[PDB]
């Protein structure tokens, strides 16, 4: 019952500003320090900021100071961060987390018990792209087949078949920069050979920063 | 401030063997400010041991903590498959105030060789109207990750036009999977009649190549 | 207060209970005039939807000795008409945390209710001293808080060494006191009251409970904000 709800994010250009949201669940959320984490890709974890209980105090990573605001509203348990002056070096997952710590009860602890879903950031001058999806077909014991997605910007896609009713066998590869400056990924399933055109098998792509899904039926 | 150093930097062990994390601090830190994650690829952190030594909610008994003052330590007594992941170690401080976070132990499953089954796509109809062809190899469920895949077009060995990725290793059956992808205009492709991805790997007595001839 | 033994009644005249409304007994706090206490100011922080920071959610008893006793002959009870918390109180580090508790009318003073002396800035409490603390919190960390007023004994930690044991959360604003093997502490419920050191005869008040690492752990003393820094705040805000 314990939860932090994220919300916005996305693509933002250089210079500019995003707020971030974490909504609190389950918890006396006005009782905690609550801070910011993120993760750039490939990267390991950085702590942004943090802000006490109250609200009273706020700490800033040397990285991003004067450029971050965090702030709390204890009355809608929501904890926000202002990002602003926004550089390439802050793309990055932004988590908030939970501080286990609670001094006032002789608790003591610097550990982040409960941690956000995340939220993909990206600073960049470039425009959204949408990716072209297109069938890696199975070729005339078990078959392989799969989908390409091809050409978008920024990251991510997610990629399902059969709306989530095909798990297993399935590989969604990570996604590779093109020299093109744009990102592409395959989406691969090993399957049955004699189920090739008695069973449907299609691919469902999301790009939400285009707003874009795009249902591929691959076959034979 | 405090900095934490994290050894060894990846760690291979079998299902079933103990897995010892190492995490040094530069100044000493209070057991209670110093903590561990596991993070697994494609997920946010989880706690796994806080206080150094106490387990976190729903955190199977095998995983334990120990240390004080600048050496802890991270312990897992029986390995499994789904363990897989980067474990990260963290402390709070007050005065001055900060988080730091170590650069994470990369915990890898080993398994016996497996060779990889191969797969070869040639661009679909629908992306070369676009004027670009992909030709795509699969190589699936292999074991150990190295492998070394070579595109032969019309028997030419082709340099700087293909891009690799890998998944993470699977963590029922500690596999990978690879794609590689040719990338050609429209007009080279149908310049060449035979595809071809030949794929070396321990799992394999001789290299594996799976072709197709444009057309057909 | 954990280890500690029952106060004899009148013994710690300055010792006062601070209740928020439909709670009973919250933090401690010490009478220094007339009009005002002493306390902790993490005890005034508004959380879990009550207003603690609210002066009017408080009442302070006087002359207290036992919980369940509370119209005792030479109890007082008393509003408080404002909150002064320090400036710089921190709840993050829980450093600067002391704060000032105007009574909305005068404490009478009695046999049961009197002032503690102040220390100047320059007074100085050594490592070794025998001093005690006293209060109605948590007798064993965990527990529950005692219905009778408790005193421990307890010693001024060498500040080098106070570092060393809580290392990154101690601030030159905190004095550990207590035992290194532990076994006498103060606890929840205790925070706010005072440090009462012996002198000579002269009591002074040493510091104010504030928070530990859990309560009467080896190694672990509990943390006490320092009085002698806050002598001169005390002053222009109070002008005692
Ligand atoms: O904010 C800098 C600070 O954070 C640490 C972890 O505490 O490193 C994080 O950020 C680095 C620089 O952005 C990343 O390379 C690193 O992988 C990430 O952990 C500290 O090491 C660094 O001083």
């Amino acid at each position: 019952e314990v939860q932090l709800v994220q919300s916005g994010g996305g693509l933002v250009k250089p210079g500019g500003s995003l707020r971030l949201s974490c909504a609190a669940s389950g918890f006396t959320f006005s009782s905690y320090a609550m801070s910011w984490v993120r993760q750039a890709p490939g990267k390991g974890l950085e702590w942004v900021s943090a802000i006490s209980g109250s609200g009273g105090s706020t700490y800033y990573a040397d990285s991003v100071k004067g450029r971050f605001t965090i702030s709390r509203d204890n009355s809608k348990n929501t904890l926000y961060l202002q990002m602003s002056s926004l550089r390439a070096e802050d793309t990055a997952v932004y988590y908030c987390v939970k501080d286990l710590g609670i001094a006032a009860r002789r608790f003591v602890s610097g550990a982040f018990d409960i941690w956000g879903q995340g939220t993909m950031v990206t600073v960049s001058s470039a425009s959204t792209k949408g990716p072209s999806v297109f069938p890696l077909a199975p070729s005339s014991g078990t078959a392989a087949l799969g989908c390409l997605v091809k050409d978008y910007f920024p990251e991510p896609v997610t990629v399902s078949w059969n709306s989530g009713a095909l798990t297993s066998g399935v590989h969604t590869f990570p996604a590779v920069l093109q020299s093109s400056g744009l990102y592409s990924l395959s989406s691969v399933v090993t399957v049955p050979s004699s189920s090739l055109g008695t069973q449907t098998y299609i691919c469902n792509v999301n790009h939400k920063p285009s707003n874009t899904k795009v249902d591929t039926k691959v076959e034979p | 401030e405090i900095v934490l150093t994290q050894s060894p930097g990846t760690l291979s062990l079998s299902p079933g063997e103990r897995a010892t994390l190492s995490c040094r601090a530069s100044q000493s830190v209070s057991s209670s400010y110093l903590a561990w994650y596991q993070q697994k690829p494609g997920q946010a952190p989880r706690l796994l041991i806080y206080g150094a030594s106490t387990r976190a909610t729903g955190i199977p008994a095998r995983f334990s903590g120990s240390g004080s003052g600048t050496d802890f330590t991270l312990t897992i007594n029986s390995l499994e498959p789904e363990d897989f992941a980067v474990y990260y170690c963290q402390q709070r401080s007050n005065w001055p105030p900060g988080y730091t976070f170590g650069q994470g132990t990369k915990v890898e499953i080993t398994r016996t060789v497996a060779a990889p089954s191969v797969f070869i796509f040639p661009p679909s109809d629908e992306q070369l109207k676009s004027g670009t062809a992909s030709v795509v190899c699969l190589l699936n469920n292999f074991y150990p990750r190295e492998a070394k895949v070579q595109w032969k077009v019309d028997n030419a060995l082709q340099s700087g036009n293909s891009q690799e990725s890998v998944t993470e290793q699977d963590s029922k059956d500690s596999t990978y999977s690879l794609s590689s992808t040719l990338t050609l205009s429209k007009a080279d492709y149908e310049k060449h009649k035979v595809y071809a991805c030949e794929v070396t790997h321990q799992g394999l007595s001789s290299p594996v190549t799976k072709s197709f001839n444009r057309g057909e | 207060v954990v280890g500690g033994t029952d106060a004899d009644e009148g013994e710690w005249p300055w010792q006062v209970s601070l209740h928020a409304l439909g709670q009973g007994h919250i933090c401690g706090a010490s009478l220094i005039s007339p009009n005002w206490l002493v306390s902790a100011a993490h005890c005034y922080i508004d959380d879990r939807g009550f207003r603690y920071s609210d002066p009017t959610q408080w009442t302070a008893f006087l002359g207290l000795h036992d919980q369940s006793q509370r119209s005792a002959p030479g109890v007082q009870e008393r509003r408080l008409k404002r909150i002064i918390s320090h400036p710089f109180f921190n709840d993050f580090t829980f450093d600067y945390d002391i704060a000032l508790l105007e009574l909305e009318k005068p404490a009478e003073y009695s046999s049961m209710v009197r002032p503690i002396s102040l220390p100047d800035a320059s007074h100085v409490f050594p490592a070794g001293k025998a001093i005690w603390v006293t209060g109605w919190g948590h007798t064993q960390y965990g527990g529950t808080g005692a219905l009778i007023l408790q005193k421990g004994e307890i010693r001024v930690i060498n500040q080098t060494t106070c570092e060393n044991l809580l290392p990154q959360q101690i601030t030159p604003r905190m004095m550990c006191v207590g035992f290194l093997s532990g076994g006498v502490d103060s606890c929840q419920g205790d925070s706010g009251g005072p440090l009462s050191s012996v002198e000579d005869g002269r009591i002074f008040q040493a510091g104010v409970v504030s928070w530990g690492d859990g309560c009467a752990q080896r190694n672990k003393p509990g943390v006490y904000t320092r009085l002698p820094l806050f002598r001169d705040w005390i002053k222009e805000n109070t002008g005692v």
